[PDB]
Order: structure tokens, then C-alpha cells, then sequence
């Protein structure tokens, strides 16, 4: 669930763009992200539309740290 | 005559010249939508949903876009990326828009025995059931390449307008029937 939320969130920050999220995701390839998008477009189209109208910024720093903290939290809680 | 089923277009391919130099690293730094993986390839690939399309940009100032269901939709998406690049801080222009390719598909709702087609059409139809399950046919008028399957569904590609797809469809339809 968390990974899906973050895939969405990055799709809003880095757009419908996959190689960079694969790069920042420790263990995801671009084909993986493309497949996530195929699977999710059928149901979450409205959220992906929410992904292209707000101008909140993107980073490595604030984000890289946010990724690592939420992944550690999820792994310790899962 | 027509069987009552129209060929629906599945894809559109188009390109336009941006007319200026761009820095891919700058785009990846600023735009909320960008790649730059020079270790694999030095380019930036876009995509938007309205229209549903994917575009790709270079430092050389060219754009290639694809994914729409209609040519006008493809042009709309192209102009959207042109607007994005213009507001990215680049002096982009929407110059020399050209449509490259489109894909369509249809069906005939009756089974297709590929063996007869290859036996009567081998000179332009290539049948090889070992690697590619379907049958390959290349058409001259217009320059269309066609894929045919037992289920009766057909994939059409290589055109520039939907009229070519329809005309090739009705050219082949009597052959498909018998």
C-alpha cells in the first residue's frame, strides 16, 4: 500500500516519468514502473489527474530523506 | 460492403521542431516531469493524459510525440508540451508539425484459416507459425503492413491518415471473406 501511495506521489512530483523514480527507488526498474502504471491507470485515473494540476516542488534532499524515513517506518511496522 | 465494424485507431505518432537549443539537465532540474539517464540514454521523455500521449525531447530542439487516438489529439498534446517548454524558460516554438505513423485494429467475426491465405498470397503474405503466432501481410496501396490472426482481428499500421486505414480495410475485406 505504501509503495503504491509513493508511486502516485512521485508521479505528481516527477510526473509520468519512470527512470528517475526507478533510480531513486532502491530496487525498481523502469519496466516495473511502466507495469505499475498499466495496472493502476484502470482504477486510479482520477488520482493521476490530480497529479497534473498542483505545483508543489520536487527534490532529492527533502524527498530522498522522506523516502528513507517512510520505508524504514513501513519495514519496521510491516 | 462494410461488415458494420469500423477500424478503430489505437495510436498516433507525430513530431515537431522546437526551434531552439535546450539543456536536458536543466529540464530534469526544473520540470516536474522529466528523465535524464545519460548512463543509458541522454534524453527526456514526457507524457500527459489529456491527450493520453508520451513525448520525448532532445537538446537538439526536436520533439517526438505518440500515444493519442486521433491526429488532432496528438497535435493538441504536442502544443501542450510546447507550452510547458515555453514556460520552462526556453524560447520554444511549434514549428514544422509532422505526423509520422498511426496504428489501428478491426475484426471480421469469423475464423481465419491462415493456410489458404498463405497458399494463395505467399508473394506478399509471410506465414511462419513457429515464432510469430499470426500472419504478416505487406500492402502496397497504400504503404501498409497488416497482421492477421485466426480470431479474425486485424492490426493495421504504416499509414498517415485514417482514410488510408479504412481503404486498406475494405481492400482486404473481400480477401478475408474468401
Amino acid at each position: 500500500n505504501k509503495e503504491t501511495d509513493m508511486f502516485f506521489l512521485a508521479i505528481s512530483m516527477v510526473g509520468t516519468d519512470f527512470s528517475m523514480i526507478g533510480q531513486l527507488f532502491p530496487h525498481r526498474a523502469r519496466i516495473e514502473i511502466k507495469n505499475k502504471f498499466k495496472r493502476e491507470e484502470k482504477t486510479n485515473g482520477w488520482r493521476i489527474d490530480k497529479a497534473f494540476q498542483e505545483k508543489r516542488p520536487f527534490d532529492f534532499d527533502f524527498f530522498a530523506h522522506l523516502l528513507q524515513k517512510v520505508l524504514a517506518e513501513e519495514e519496521k511496522r510491516k | 460492403g462494410p461488415s458494420g465494424i469500423v477500424p478503430q485507431l489505437q495510436n498516433i505518432v507525430s513530431t515537431v521542431n522546437l526551434g531552439c537549443k535546450l539543456d536536458l539537465k536543466t529540464i530534469a532540474l526544473r520540470a516536474r516531469n522529466a528523465e535524464y539517464n545519460p548512463k543509458r540514454f541522454a534524453a527526456v521523455i514526457m507524457r500527459i493524459r489529456e491527450p493520453r500521449t508520451t513525448a520525448l525531447i532532445f537538446s537538439s530542439g526536436k520533439m517526438v510525440c505518440t500515444g493519442a487516438k486521433s491526429e488532432e489529439q496528438s497535435r493538441l498534446a504536442a502544443r501542450k508540451y510546447a507550452r510547458v517548454v515555453q514556460k520552462l524558460g526556453f524560447p520554444a516554438k511549434f514549428l514544422d508539425f509532422k505526423i509520422q505513423n498511426m496504428v489501428g485494429s478491426c475484426d471480421v467475426k469469423f475464423p481465419i484459416r491462415l493456410e489458404g491465405l498463405v497458399l494463395t498470397h505467399q508473394q506478399f503474405s509471410s506465414y511462419e507459425p513457429e515464432l510469430f503466432p499470426g500472419l504478416i501481410y505487406r500492402m502496397i496501396k497504400p504503404r501498409i503492413v497488416l497482421l492477421i490472426f485466426v480470431s479474425g482481428k486485424v492490426v493495421l499500421t504504416g499509414a498517415k491518415v485514417r482514410a488510408e486505414i479504412y481503404e486498406a480495410f475494405e481492400n482486404i475485406y473481400p480477401i478475408l471473406k474468401g
